[PDB]
């Protein structure tokens, strides 16, 4: 495949930063006591 | 012709040796309830948090957390030992709200002078459709 | 925080105040009845909503209705 | 005080008069089968000597019976 | 001198809300004061709480 | 011949099952004596298959490609071809045999309804009046169909409780 | 709570009646040496803040990108490495 | 003829010119 | 005599010596006229 080079980067970014960094935010908003 | 009693600090607590199943960290920073009622002899009981306590002779103060709590006890009381008992609520600033006894006079027992709140004059099956409250937050119980 | 109603179709019979756990239900005054008494719920907010009131109640269909709404500590018998 | 055999002559009649009143253990099976629970609550509490009676002599008595039977069948 | 049918009559329910509804009831007793439901009906079927007896309105029962 | 179907009297798989059926057999039979009672117990065994083969063949049912005998379930088809005994004679005769014990039991339920007690009636069953009853339902057609034309053999509606919609 | 006899309720007392007790804690400002301790707080100086100490974090986010854009090529991992041969399938088929 | 590298790479920015319509009109349902 | 009588004429009873009663007849009309697959008259 072109650019192979993409998955390496793309899956930990959708697997562990991206849920990692939606999961802390929404834990901050659902918490927020005034939103 | 009745008042409030107020809560005395001074009346001793049961013969208790402790449980893990008492006041936990909500009733400092929330509410908890208080039971007073007067024995005429030194009794065991059965505490609604589990265990077995000793009721002394005279005054009695009992702290609890939640008023069911409270009101299981005062009706092992009354159907077991024959005792009357006033529950209140205590917050943690300080006040001290009378509860259950309202009027002195129990709610079984009618006191002509009360609030009869939450009284429909009309039958289960003649509220309003639902469809005819849609887009209101309320129940067809509420007109 | 529950809503309870009480109807005309009551008797004054007082079993729903008597098996009330959180005492939410009082006798009042009344002249639809025999009784001479109807229930009420002055004190809501102590609901916790057992529906306790609704098992004693001996009248066709209910004269005493609980519905469940929003919850509150005192509601969902929390004791932390 | 004083370990005896300490026994009460004649004290349940031998007949089939209980038999054809099913239910007459229960004081609460009383009112004849209204509805379909009638009839399971019937068999829940056969065995159940703690509620068709407060005395605890008639319960033992029961249970001695009953292991009495018990012993019977598995013969 | 009296109101609703006499003691001992049979009549049929006409309340939706009720277990008996169109069932026919014997009249045990009818109250005669200003009661919203004096009609005291006796039935022979029981219903979900094991009730037989219930109170009906003058215009809830039909004789017969 | 209903659906591309074989009788089974001319079916070869038919004839082939049965002879494996019977070998098997002869086979368990072979490590037993002659009159010992595990040698008669297979022989009878053997007689029934063979006899049930027979009549299967003989009663000119339809068989599969598999061998296996088929039922034909429609009127017309099966009475026109001689397969009314599959399931058409069957069907009257449950219907009759059905309708016996319901319209029994109906009778009885009804019959006890009018007594001073009769949930007792219901758990405490009056045998004699079940009986009399088990035996007035054979003329149960006749019965029910003159209750249907006298209208006794129903509820009005207004009259069934229902519920408030 | 006044807890002299066998009271253990108090209004004017209402925070000992609570069970809010320390048990365990105990103040006490001498202990860590002075030396080690302004290194440590000089260290952690403007990591205080919300914002930077999140950024700290989001190191960790990029090392995570530098891993498998680099990293996991340099532990020889299987999935970045190479394939040998393949088969042909339960027919004829890839 | 396989998709080169700079294919793949409009693609993902045009994924991401979506993506920023898209979290756009979350933000409007939201109010 | 009138009690034993009545007892065997109880719901269980009744109901075990019936669909004995019915599973003995199909048992010795299936050992007398057995596989009965279509209803040969
Ligand atoms: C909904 C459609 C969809 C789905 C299910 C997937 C699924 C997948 N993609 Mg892919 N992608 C898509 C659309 C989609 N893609 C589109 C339209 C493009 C063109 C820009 C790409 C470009 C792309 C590349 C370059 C790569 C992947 C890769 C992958 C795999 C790993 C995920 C990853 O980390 O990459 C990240 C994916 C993106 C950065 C772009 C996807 C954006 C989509 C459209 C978001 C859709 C959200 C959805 C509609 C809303 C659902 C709610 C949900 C978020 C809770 C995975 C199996 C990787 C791979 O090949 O694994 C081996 C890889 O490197 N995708
Ligand atoms: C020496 C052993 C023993 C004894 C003497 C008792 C005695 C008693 N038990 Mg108990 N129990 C036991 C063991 C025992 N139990 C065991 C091992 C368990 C775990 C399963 C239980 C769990 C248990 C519960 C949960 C309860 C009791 C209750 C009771 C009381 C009422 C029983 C009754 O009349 O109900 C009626 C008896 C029956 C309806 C018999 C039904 C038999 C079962 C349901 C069928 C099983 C099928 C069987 C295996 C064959 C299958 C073939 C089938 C297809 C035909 C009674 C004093 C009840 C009580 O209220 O206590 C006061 C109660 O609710 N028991
Ligand atoms: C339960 C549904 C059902 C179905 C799906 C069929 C289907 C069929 N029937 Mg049939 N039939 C039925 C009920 C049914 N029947 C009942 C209840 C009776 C008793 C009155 C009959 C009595 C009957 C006879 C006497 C015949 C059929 C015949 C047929 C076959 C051709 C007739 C046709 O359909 O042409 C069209 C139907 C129109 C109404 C037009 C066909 C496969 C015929 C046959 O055997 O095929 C040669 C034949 O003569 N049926
Ligand atoms: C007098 C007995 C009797 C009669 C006349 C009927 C009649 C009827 N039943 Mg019913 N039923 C019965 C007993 C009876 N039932 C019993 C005892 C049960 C509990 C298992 C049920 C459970 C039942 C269900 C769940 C349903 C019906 C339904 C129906 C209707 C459709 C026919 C059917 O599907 O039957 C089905 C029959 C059964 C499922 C079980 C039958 C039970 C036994 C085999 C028959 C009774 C034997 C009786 C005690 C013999 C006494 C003899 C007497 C001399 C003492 C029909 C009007 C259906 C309906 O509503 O249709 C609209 C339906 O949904 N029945
Ligand atoms: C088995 C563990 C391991 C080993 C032996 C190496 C070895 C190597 N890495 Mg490396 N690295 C690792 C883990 C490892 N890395 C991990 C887990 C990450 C993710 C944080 C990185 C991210 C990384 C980057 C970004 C770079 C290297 C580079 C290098 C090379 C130059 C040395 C260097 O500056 O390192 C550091 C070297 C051969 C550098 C290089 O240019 O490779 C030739 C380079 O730029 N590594
Ligand atoms: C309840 C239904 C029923 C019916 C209608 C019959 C009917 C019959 N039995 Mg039978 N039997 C039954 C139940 C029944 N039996 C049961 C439950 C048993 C087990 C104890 C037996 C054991 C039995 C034996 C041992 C014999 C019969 C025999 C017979 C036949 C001689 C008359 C007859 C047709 C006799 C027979 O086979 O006829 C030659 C015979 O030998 N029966
Ligand atoms: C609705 C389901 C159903 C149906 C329609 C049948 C139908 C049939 N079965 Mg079968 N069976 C079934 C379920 C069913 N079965 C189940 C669930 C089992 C597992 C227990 C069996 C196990 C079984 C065995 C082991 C056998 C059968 C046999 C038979 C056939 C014998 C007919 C007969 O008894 O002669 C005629 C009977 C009468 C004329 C009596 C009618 C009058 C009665 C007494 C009225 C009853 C009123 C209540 C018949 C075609 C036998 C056979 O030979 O197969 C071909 C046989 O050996 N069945
Ligand atoms: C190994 C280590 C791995 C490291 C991994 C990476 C770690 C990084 C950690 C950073 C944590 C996240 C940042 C801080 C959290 C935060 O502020 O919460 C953000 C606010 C906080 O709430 C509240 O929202 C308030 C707004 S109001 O109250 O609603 O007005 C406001 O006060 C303020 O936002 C906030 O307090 O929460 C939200 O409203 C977020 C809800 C939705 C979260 C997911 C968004 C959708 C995906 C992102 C878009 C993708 C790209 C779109 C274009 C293509
Ligand atoms: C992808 C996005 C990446 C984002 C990266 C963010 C990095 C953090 C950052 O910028 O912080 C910004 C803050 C701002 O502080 C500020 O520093 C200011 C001084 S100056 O501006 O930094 O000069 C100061 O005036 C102010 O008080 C203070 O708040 O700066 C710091 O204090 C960072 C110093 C980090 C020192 C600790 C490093 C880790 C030590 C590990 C020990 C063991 C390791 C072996
Ligand atoms: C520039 C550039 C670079 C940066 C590239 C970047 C950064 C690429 C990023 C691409 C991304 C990140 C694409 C993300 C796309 C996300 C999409 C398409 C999501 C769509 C979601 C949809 C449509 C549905 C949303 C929904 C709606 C609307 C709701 O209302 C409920 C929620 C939900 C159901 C989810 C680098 C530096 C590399 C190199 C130099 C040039
Ligand atoms: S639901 Fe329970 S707590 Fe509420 S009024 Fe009825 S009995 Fe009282
Ligand atoms: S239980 Fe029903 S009838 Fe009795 S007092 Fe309460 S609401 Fe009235």
């Amino acid at each position: 495949m072109s650019a192979q080079f993409l998955p390496s980067i793309l899956v930990p970014l959708v697997g562990l930063v991206f849920p990692a960094v939606a999961m802390a935010s929404m834990f901050l908003y659902i918490e927020k006591e005034e939103i | 012709a009745f008042t409030p009693p107020t809560l005395q600090s001074d009346t001793p607590s049961p013969i208790f040796g402790g449980s893990t199943g008492g006041l936990l960290s909500q009733a400092q920073v929330e509410e908890f309830h208080v039971i007073t009622w007067e024995s005429k002899k030194e009794q065991i009981f059965e505490m609604p948090t589990g265990g077995a306590a000793i009721m002394r002779q005279g005054p009695n103060l009992l702290k609890l957390a939640r008023k069911e709590q409270c009101l299981a006890l005062l009706t092992q009381l009354r159907t077991k030992f024959k005792i009357d008992g006033y529950i209140y609520r205590v917050f943690p600033n300080g006040e001290v709200q009378y509860l259950h006894p309202k009027d002195g006079v129990y709610p079984e027992k009618v006191n002509a002078g009360r609030s009869g709140d939450n009284t429909n004059m009309r039958r289960i099956g003649q509220n309003k459709e639902p469809v005819q409250i849609k887009f209101s937050g309320k129940i067809p119980a509420e007109f | 925080s529950h809503t309870v109603k009480i109807y005309d179709t009551c008797i004054g019979c007082t079993q729903c105040v008597r098996a009330c756990p959180t005492d939410v239900l009082e006798m009042v005054p009344w002249d639809g009845c025999k009784a001479n008494q109807i229930a009420s719920a002055p004190r809501t907010e102590d609901c916790v909503g057992c529906k306790r009131c609704e098992s004693a109640c001996p009248t066709d269909f209910l004269s005493v209705r609980v519905y469940l709404g929003s919850e509150t500590t005192r509601s969902m018998g929390l004791a932390y | 005080k004083k370990v005896k055999i300490v026994v009460d002559r004649n004290p349940v009649a031998t007949n089939f008069e209980k038999w054809a009143k099913p239910g007459h253990f229960s004081r609460t099976l009383s009112k004849g089968p209204t509805t379909t629970t009638w009839i399971w609550n019937l068999h829940a509490d056969a065995h159940d000597f703690d509620t068709q009676t407060s005395d605890l002599e008639e319960i033992s008595r029961k249970v001695f019976s009953a292991h009495f039977g018990q012993l019977g069948i598995i013969f | 001198p009296d109101v609703g049918p006499k003691r001992g009559t049979q009549v049929r329910i006409l309340r939706p809300e009720s277990y008996w509804f169109r069932e026919t009831g014997k009249v045990v007793s009818v109250d005669q004061s200003g009661i919203r439901y004096p009609v005291v009906v006796r039935f022979e079927k029981v219903n979900y709480a094991g009730v037989s007896t219930n109170n009906y309105a003058l215009d809830e029962v039909v004789a017969a | 011949d209903v659906a591309g179907l074989t009788p089974c009297s001319e079916s070869k798989a038919f004839a082939k099952r049965k002879k494996n059926e019977v070998k098997a057999l002869n086979k368990r039979l072979k490590n037993y004596e002659a009159d010992s009672a595990p040698a008669l117990a297979l022989k009878a065994t053997i007689a029934r298959t063979e006899a049930r083969f027979d009549k299967y063949a003989k009663q000119g049912l339809l068989c599969g490609t598999d061998g296996l005998p088929h039922l034909i379930a429609d009127p017309g088809l099966a009475l026109r071809y001689g397969h009314a005994g599959d399931v058409f004679i069957p069907t009257i005769g449950f219907i009759y045999f059905a309708g016996w014990l319901g319209y029994a039991g109906s009778k009885y339920l009804q019959a006890v309804a009018a007594t001073a007690k009769p949930i007792e009636k219901e758990i405490i069953i009056d045998v004699p009046l079940a009986w009399k009853l088990l035996w007035e339902g054979f003329g149960w057609p006749l019965r029910a169909f003159a209750e249907y034309k006298n209208g006794s053999l129903m509820e009005d509606d207004a009259k069934i409780t229902v519920s408030p919609r | 709570k006044y807890g002299e006899e066998s009271r253990y309720f108090d209004l004017k007392d209402l925070e000992n009646t609570v069970g809010s007790w320390d048990m365990y804690g105990q103040e006490d400002k001498s202990r860590y040496n002075g030396l080690q301790s302004e290194f440590f707080e000089r260290a952690a100086n403007g990591l205080s803040r919300r914002e930077y100490i999140l950024g700290l974090v989001a190191i960790g986010g990029a090392g995570i990108l530098a891993w498998g854009g680099k990293g996991a090529a340099d532990v020889r991992l299987p999935t970045v490495g190479p394939q040998q041969p393949a088969q042909v399938g339960p027919r004829g088929r890839l | 003829m396989p998709i080169a590298d700079y294919q793949v790479f409009t693609a993902l920015f045009l994924a991401l010119a979506t993506g920023i319509f898209a979290v756009r009109l979350g933000v409007a349902l939201y109010k | 005599m009138k009690d034993f009588t009545t007892y065997l004429s109880t719901a269980p009873v009744l109901t075990l010596l019936s669909v004995t009663v019915v599973a003995g007849l199909l048992i010795e009309i299936n050992r007398f006229f057995p596989d009965a697959l279509i209803a040969a008259f």
